[PDB]
């Protein structure tokens, strides 16, 4: 169906610049317009700007005046949103979106993409095995898991078993700690025999710091 | 300049309720108001446009009311799948702008008091100067619950860190809780607790070195 696949994510000092993309596919690009809507934690949605495909004209709510650039290139049907001079106030997911004509509603959205505007340093996480164990298992499911420590800004995914390993996922949201980094887990429970026979590896990316691990997790 | 205002905030509702959510425009907006749902993760997603169009796909459960300033979104018989945020916007004037939100939470399903695992610091945490135990609470309803730590028999309150509970499923919830020590203390006390309280009841997980 209409694909739309931002890249750009990641932490910006204030006052810095960041350039978000968003690839479209699925739909004439040029019968469009095609928005950016972002969503800041606390607040609500927010539209951004908008941009004719065609004309490459743009508008752009208030507070983006100025700031924001709106560009397309439709040889390869992406839209461009340039940020400059960015605040703390400014961190939010970032969605591309769709709208026809002069109703501003939106039936196609992105995946977003959590741009964070801080003073402090990216940091990968460091990620460490939850052993399985008889002393984690309960009626023969035994719990094994991987802790993701001390990263800088969120956010991470965890997948197990490069996406093989999905039932029976718990992966937490993040705690902020007193550091100012972040840290989550994710904990799956399978049978006890298939520990000895199933090789369990978590698959943490964190991708603000350009950063994958891909952690061994070995009954003890 | 022109405000949507949604009310309320937020509300929990049985399943099969009926549940009603309000939005004013501060000025005529016609039928020019779209209603979204936004879950955890994910984008949002359309479920009404022209007051009362339901989009492709959404269920009939769903209905959109109201012209001028006054618009009502309607879910007839509240479902588990229905947990999540919902938002009015307006889209023609700009800044085509969304109200803040109404968190839809679902009361009154079965009760499920909580399992609790608890991992101990990783030999490869302990050999880098760290040590964190980390207690995993899943499988509960409804989603609150209270964390307490014990080194030994007694209370300790520095270094712990807790997740406000998450929906799992339809039905459940999961939390953790972090509990940060020096490898001298982990190896230097005979044991360390994590006590789940839920409901007025407790569960507590025990490990040692
Ligand atoms: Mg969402």
């Amino acid at each position: 169906e209409v694909q739309l696949v931002e890249s750009g994510g990641g932490l910006v000092q204030p006052g810095g610049s960041l350039r978000l993309s968003c690839a479209a596919s699925g739909f004439t690009f040029t019968d469009y317009t095609m928005d950016w809507v972002r969503k800041a934690p606390g607040k609500g949605l927010e539209w951004v700007a908008d941009v004719n495909p065609n004309s490459g004209g743009s508008i752009y709510n208030q507070e983006f005046k100025g700031r924001f650039t709106l560009s397309v290139d439709r040889s390869k049907n992406t839209l461009y949103l340039q940020m400059n001079s960015l605040r703390a106030e400014d961190t939010a997911v970032y969605y591309c979106a769709r709208n026809l004509g002069p109703s501003f509603y939106f039936d196609y959205w992105g995946q977003g993409t959590l741009v964070t505007v801080s003073s402090a340093s990216t940091k990968g996480p460091s990620v460490f095995p939850l052993a399985p164990s008889s002393k984690s298992t309960s009626g023969g499911t035994a719990a094994l898991g991987c802790l993701v420590k001390d990263y800088f800004p969120e956010p991470v995914t965890v997948s197990w078993n490069s996406g093989a390993l999905t039932s029976g996922v718990a992966t937490g949201p993040a705690v902020l700690q007193s550091s100012g980094l972040y840290s989550l887990s994710s904990v799956v429970t399978v049978p006890s025999s298939s520990l000895g026979t199933q090789t369990y590896i978590c698959n943490v990316n964190h991708k603000p710091s350009n950063t994958k691990v891909d952690k061994k997790v070995e009954p003890k | 300049r022109i405000q949507m205002t949604q009310s309320p905030s937020s509300l929990s509702a049985s399943v099969g309720d009926r549940v009603t959510i309000t939005c004013k425009a501060s000025q005529d907006v016609s039928i020019g108001v779209a209603w979204y749902q936004d879950k955890p993760g994910k984008a949002p997603k359309l479920l009404i446009y022209s007051a009362s169009y339901r989009y492709t796909g959404v269920p009939s459960r769903f209905s959109g009311s109201g012209s001028g300033t006054d618009f009502t979104l309607t879910i007839s018989s509240l479902q588990p799948e229905d947990f999540a945020t919902y938002y009015c916007q307006q889209y023609y004037i700009y800044p085509y702008t969304f109200g803040q939100g109404t968190k839809v939470e679902i009361k009154g399903q079965p009760k499920a008091a909580p399992s609790v695992t608890l991992f101990p610091p990783s030999s490869e945490e302990l050999q880098a100067n760290k040590a964190t135990l980390v207690c995993y609470i899943s499988d509960f309803y409804p989603g609150a619950v209270t964390v307490a730590w014990k080194a030994d028999s007694s209370p300790v309150k520095a270094g712990v860190e807790t997740t406000t509970p998450s929906k799992q499923s339809n039905n459940k919830y999961a939390a953790w809780s972090y509990l940060s020590l020096t490898p001298e203390q982990w190896k230097s006390h005979r044991s360390y607790s994590c006590q789940v309280t839920h409901e007025g009841s407790t569960v507590e997980k025990t490990v040692a070195p």
